[PDB]
RNA sequence: AAGAUGAAAUAAUAAUAAUAAUUAUAAGACUAAUAUAUGUGAAAAUAUUAAUUAAAUAUUAACUGACAUUGAGGGAUUAAAACUAGAGUAGCGAAACGGAUUCGAUACCCGUGUAGUUCUAGUAGUAAACUAUGAAUACAAUUAUUUAUAAUAUAUAUAUAAAUAAUAAAUGAAAAUGAAAGUAUUCCACCUGAAGAGUACGUUAGCAAUAAUGAAACUCAAAACAAUAGACGGUUACAG
């Protein structure tokens, strides 16, 4: 029948939600189911939703809240920004088991975020990779804070701060360093607390 | 005795005039603790100093404007000054929403009351605004 | 006596009015601006402007209804344009 | 709490404010006016402000809002009426 | 026949009953699937499976064979 | 330095984007920025001048309901805890 | 009177926790 | 009826401010019991300031002891204490407020309650 | 009682007449069950009422109830005369308080001094 | 000098020390915020606090078994003004007396200010007493908000009611109404061109003022409602 179709269909896959879609509190993992298209369909405004897209948008992801409203328009924000975010993490190499053997609505292990498994060693052309290094940026005065990867991080360092930290001020975060990412945790709130080290 | 604890600066700025009013609070040190108590948070005042926009030679609807107060502030900062009074800390107040009060603000934080503006430490306004009370007069049908 | 010189000071600045503020030596004009900030936000200079007059029951009535329903009027229309802001924003 | 609007004769803001960006020029005026005033006149500790003054204000002394089209434009779409 | 969850029979009709629900008849049913609450479940369990790009333009629900 | 008005502080643990780093950011965050917010009934509050100050002005004039986002009910109730607080000769 | 005058004396005399409300 | 009285007494006696109130308190819970009354709690608050400076008969006051008395009388008798509190000088303000018991026997006072102790039971666990 | 509420007093009262009148165990819902509860409620009201002269909106409310009483026991009357004569006899009431149109008006209240 | 005004002036503001300020006493009347009259009440009304008494909500259980609706006459209540007595009278303020303005002022404005406004016991029974819309019953397409219950685990954009807002249909001279100004049924009130006229006369009631009831002759081809397009406005806003 036309219910068990339905049932079953793509926009019946997407869980009902209603957060709202211009939060401004704290992020600590992904609220909107991300919706993509393919170039020959976003060429025809075609998004498997109710209503085609305004041509403005040229990205290819957006998130959703309602098919349609009262105002006669799809309550969308064009960005699909949080699977950057993953995949960078899953760049870094470091890992966070409930994955091994009525509801519980708390996050299971890591919420999807990362499925490898803790002890693995990079092979290199160099040769085994020791230790992971990654860009950053140091980002206020302060264990100091570093936006690594789509991510906030603690930064500690081997002795102290150089003369640039204090010589930019709060224009230090317009500068790339490396960090090491000693190791990352997940807490009960949902957020990875990751901490690294300043080389 | 009669010390001196602070200075009031009292301002009446009415439809008509503005009415400046300079004074200070007197205290005797020396009577049960609730009458002491009473007499220190009511504590005596004496006026020093009383002017209006008539006393600087403004009259009738000129009374009531912005430069007969603005003139009448900035001779309340001289007086003030002249009496060698600025010695305590001054304690403004504000009684009514006439066009002489941004007049008394703009002299008094002015180079007319550069003296005088760096004595105050309160500013505090008295508006007296009744919660029913007696009938207003009629409209006037103009 | 002595304790009680030590509680005035305490007990005179408890019977606060509301309508006081405390002077900034460096700009005294940032004072008197957060005094008249007091005055609009409680509607001080307003309420003496209308006690000036008697106004009939009935006119006040209908001031009040007339006053609410344009406040209720600006919320609305500021909702409609928030909405049109988004949609033109969405490309609408 | 939410104030729908009853149907409306149009949808326009009376005087729809715009971005006055402020003159680079007269910033820097105010800048080396007060240098002046703090430091002295002919004072060479901002120089390089009178410099900069005097690049900026060389040539030139000196150096609108859409929401009423879009308003008007997505006012029947938006608005909820009810269907004829 | 048997004594509600409060121990009470039931031996006259209730107003409801007593009301003509011919508009029920009339309002197009709202649609329900057990999905739909396992569904949301997942993704509070796995708020990062969210990040993984969703196409929800279908290809062919007929050529579906699982 | 400059102004903390100007700057964004990113908190720790979150996750973030490019955006989080402009103007659009703190702009944003500006335009988007309790005890009677409950099942307490606000009048038996009316012997507790301070937690019921919070809901009055600094010369004590009630908070319209717009202001104090309550509930019809507890508007009302609130209302009739403080007027019956200032008449028994607290607040 | 006698539970009047114990509660009296235990409530008001000894230094106990009051409901002074700060 | 259970009523809930929240007495203002006047502390002249600075050395013992408590004094004036005690005795407020045994005055009143005597009429109450002597008059097949009951009282449920005495609750003390503290010694507080007044918002202003109220001036019961001739005298003026700045501060005063607070006290709550929560006490099951009739209503008779209830109007004779409030006549007593109002002719009183050590009194300064006083209010008696009806505590609705259509639903349970036992009501704790107006403070407990907003605390979140409904009945005095809670307040004994 | 003597502490509680008059409500209560009047609670009981009701519980009383009806006990006394009904036909059976549950019964509240005879003429006679419902004109003994509205006589109870009737006599406090015109306590309250004597206590309170100027109380003109409790007044109609007491007219209002007096005239509920009389449309129920003329009700009565047509379905068991019988029980309505023995009604009317233990409330008090003769056959023309119930039958006759009954304002309860100003000339009432001076022909029966009811204040 | 003050007060007032558009600006001034007032037989009774101030040198008899005023006005302004700070205290202290006294008296009346009123009830800021919350607030929306949301609501409550038959309407009139009604929002500073507390108590006594009385009324008013929803849903379940049990009970009566049509006991209902409407309602001529009748009854009750009924704003403001007004009246009769007795208290009170701070503010406001008919009348009156003055000062202005004006060609003139008999007015608007200003000053003194009696009655009244307040309370107690009454009389009176009228208002644009209005939703200009009598009450009850059955029914009719939607949406959005609240509002109040009942759930189910903030989420069900949760169901069931009432109100509010915008409507479909329908109706309507249209304006518009919209769950009634729709579809129907029942009962009551009222209307039949304008003017004369809510007048005269009579009667009833009332201390009075008055209230109710309520004509006719004479004259005319008028008179009114909604909407339309202008003109005009000591009408608004925007531009140039
Ligand atoms: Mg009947
Ligand atoms: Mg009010
Ligand atoms: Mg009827
Ligand atoms: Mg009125
Ligand atoms: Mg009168
Ligand atoms: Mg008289
Ligand atoms: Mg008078
Ligand atoms: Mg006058
Ligand atoms: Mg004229
Ligand atoms: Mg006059
Ligand atoms: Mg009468
Ligand atoms: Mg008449
Ligand atoms: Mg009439
Ligand atoms: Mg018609
Ligand atoms: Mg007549």
């Amino acid at each position: 029948t036309l219910a068990e179709l339905l049932g079953r269909s793509r926009i019946a896959q997407v869980a009902n939600n209603h957060k709202p879609l211009t939060y401004t509190g704290k992020k600590f993992h992904p609220t909107h189911q991300i919706i993509e298209t393919k170039p020959s369909t976003l060429y025809r405004q075609e998004w498997g939703l109710k209503s085609a897209i305004p041509s403005k948008i040229k990205s290819r992801y957006l998130v959703y809240n309602d098919l349609d409203t009262l105002e006669r328009i799809t309550t969308f924000e064009p960005r699909g920004g949080t699977q950057w975010n993953r995949l960078r993490f899953q760049e870094m190499g470091v890992p966070i088991n409930p994955f091994f053997k009525k509801f519980n609505t708390e996050i299971i292990g890591t919420g999807g975020l990362s499925y490898s498994l803790p002890g693995k060693l990079k092979n290199s052309p160099n040769g085994v990779i020791q230790r992971t290094v990654v860009p950053g940026r140091i980002l206020n005065v302060v264990k100091w804070l570093a936006a690594i990867g789509g991510f906030v991080a603690d930064v500690v360092f081997f002795q102290s701060p150089p003369s640039s930290f204090n010589s930019m001020g709060d224009f230090i975060r317009m500068k790339t360093f490396l960090f090491e990412i000693l190791e990352a945790s997940m807490e009960k709130n949902g957020s990875v607390s990751m901490h690294a080290r300043l080389l | 005795k009669e010390e001196v604890v602070k200075y009031i600066l009292h301002g009446k700025f009415t439809k008509n005039n503005t009415h400046l009013t300079f004074s200070s609070v007197v205290e005797d040190k020396n009577l049960t603790y609730n009458d002491t108590m009473l007499y220190y948070l009511n504590l005596p005042q004496k006026v020093k100093i009383s002017l209006s926009t008539g006393c600087l030679g403004f009259r009738k609807a000129a009374r009531g404007e912005y430069e007969a107060a603005f003139q009448t502030s900035g001779r309340m900062f001289e007086l003030i000054k002249e009496k060698n009074m600025l010695n305590k800390d001054i304690e403004v107040v504000m009684d009514d929403f006439g066009k002489g009060r941004a007049a008394f603000i703009s002299a008094l934080v002015g180079k007319e009351g550069a003296s005088v503006v760096k004595k105050v430490v309160k500013i505090s306004d008295a508006t007296k605004l009744k919660f029913g009370g007696v009938r207003s007069p009629k409209m006037r049908r103009l | 006596a002595e304790i009680a010189r030590s509680s005035v000071e305490n007990a005179q600045m408890r019977f606060n009015s509301g309508k006081s503020i405390i002077v900034n030596k460096n700009n005294p004009a940032e004072s008197f601006k957060r005094l008249n900030r007091i005055m609009f936000e409680n509607n001080i200079p307003g309420d003496k402007r209308s006690q000036r007059f008697y106004m009939k029951p009935g006119k006040v009535a209908e001031l009040k209804r007339s006053q609410r329903h344009r406040k209720e009027f600006m919320m609305g229309f500021k909702r409609l344009i928030e909405i049109v802001k988004d949609a033109k924003r969405k490309g609408y | 709490p939410v104030y729908r609007l009853p149907p409306l004769p149009r949808l326009k803001v009376k005087k729809p404010i715009i971005r006055q960006e402020a003159n680079k020029c007269l910033v820097l005026m105010s800048n080396l006016l007060q240098c002046w005033s703090s430091y002295g006149h002919m004072s060479p500790k901002c120089a390089g402000l009178v410099t900069e003054l005097k690049s900026c204000t060389s040539e030139s002394a000196l150096g609108k809002s859409n929401i009423n089209y879009h308003a008007a434009r997505l006012y029947d779409r938006i608005n909820g009426k009810p269907h004829d | 026949p048997h004594a509600n969850n409060k121990g009470l029979y039931k031996t006259r009709p209730n107003s409801s009953d007593k009301r003509v629900g011919v508009k029920r008849l009339y309002r197009p049913p709202k649609l329900t699937y057990v999905e739909d609450r396992l569904r949301s479940l997942f993704y509070k369990q796995h708020p990062w499976e969210l990040s993984r790009p969703k196409i929800l333009v279908e290809n062919e629900i007929g050529d579906e064979n699982y | 330095k400059i102004d903390q008005s100007l700057s964004k502080k990113l908190p720790k643990g979150t996750i973030y984007d490019p955006f989080d780093f402009s103007m659009g950011r703190i702009h944003l965050d500006r335009k988007y920025q309790d005890i009677m917010k409950s099942g307490a009934n606000p009048l038996e509050f009316y012997a507790r001048p301070r937690i019921l100050s919070r809901y009055v002005t600094s010369t004590g004039r009630i908070q319209h309901r717009d202001i104090t986002g309550l509930s019809a009910k507890n508007q009302r109730r609130l209302s009739k805890a403080i007027r019956r607080c200032q008449a028994i000769g607290l607040m | 009177e006698s539970q009047l005058l114990k509660k009296i004396d235990k409530v008001f005399n000894d230094e106990t926790e009051e409901f002074t409300d700060a | 009826m259970l009523y809930e009285l929240i007495g203002l007494v006047r502390i002249t006696n600075s050395n013992a401010p408590k004094l004036e109130a005690k005795e407020l308190s045994s005055t009143i819970g005597k009429l109450i019991i002597q008059n097949r009354g009951v009282v449920r709690d005495i609750v003390p608050m503290g010694i507080r300031y007044l918002p202003k400076i109220m001036k019961k008969d001739q005298e003026k006051h700045f501060r005063a002891y607070h006290f709550l008395m929560l006490f099951d009388s009739s209503a008779a008798v209830q109007s004779e204490i409030l006549r007593t509190l109002k002719k009183d000088p050590r009194v300064i303000r006083s209010s008696i407020v009806k505590v609705d018991l259509d639903k349970q026997l036992d009501r704790a006072s107006s403070l407990h309650r907003s605390l979140g102790k409904k009945s005095i039971l809670e307040l004994v666990n | 009682m003597r502490n509680s509420e008059n409500k209560n007093a009047i609670k009981m009262a009701v519980e009383l007449a009806r006990k006394e009148f009904e036909r059976f165990p549950g019964d509240t819902g005879s003429s006679e069950v419902q004109a003994a509860c509205m006589t109870v409620r009737i006599q406090n009201m015109a306590n309250h009422i004597k206590e309170h002269r100027k109380d003109f909106a409790n007044t109609r409310n007491l007219r209002i109830l007096v005239q509920q009483r009389q449309a129920i026991l003329r009700y009565l009357k047509r379905d068991n005369p019988e029980k309505y004569y023995w009604t009317i006899q233990k409330l008090g009431l003769n056959d023309a308080a119930i039958t006759d149109e009954f304002n309860m008006d100003r000339r009432y209240m001076q022909d029966y001094e009811f204040f």
